[PDB]
């Protein structure tokens, strides 16, 4: 679950929360949808809604985010896309 | 019996244009990589 951030439009403190939240989610949950849900909910609480989270090993995306609210990173071999829109 | 004529004037004012805008969005794109740095069978001697 080593974290490597590939791209971000996010403050350093929010980047840390992204990794820490995903790290806990991956420790606690085995199922991809449940990992994603954990991460999303933690951001809605602290940074207000509406956040969206994608967690997986094989996907591409094209999305729109609110400025300064985007991060894309890996934990090991699993990619996490976390952003606000709406 | 003395009627004096006088003229009065008020000061003018100045306005300025301005605008407001809510927060802005921007696109993004990501492609997940599928690296497989895995050999077939390394003969370990652990």
């Amino acid at each position: 679950r080593k974290a490597v951030i590939k791209n971000a439009d996010m403050s350093e403190e929010m980047q840390q929360d992204s990794v820490e939240c995903a790290t806990q989610a991956l420790e606690k949950y085995n199922i991809e949808k449940d990992i994603a849900a954990h991460i999303k909910k933690e951001f809605d609480k602290k940074y207000n809604p509406t956040w969206h989270c994608i967690v997986g090993r094989n996907f591409g995306s094209y999305v729109t985010h609110e400025t300064k609210h985007f991060i894309y990173f890996y934990l090991g071999q699993v990619a996490i896309l976390l952003f606000k829109s709406g | 019996i003395r009627w004096e004529t006088k003229s009065c004037q008020t000061a003018s004012i100045a306005t300025a244009s301005a605008s407001a805008q809510a927060r802005n969005h921007v696109d993004a794109q990501v492609q997940t990589e599928a690296p497989v740095p895995v050999s077939v069978q390394p003969p370990s001697q652990y």
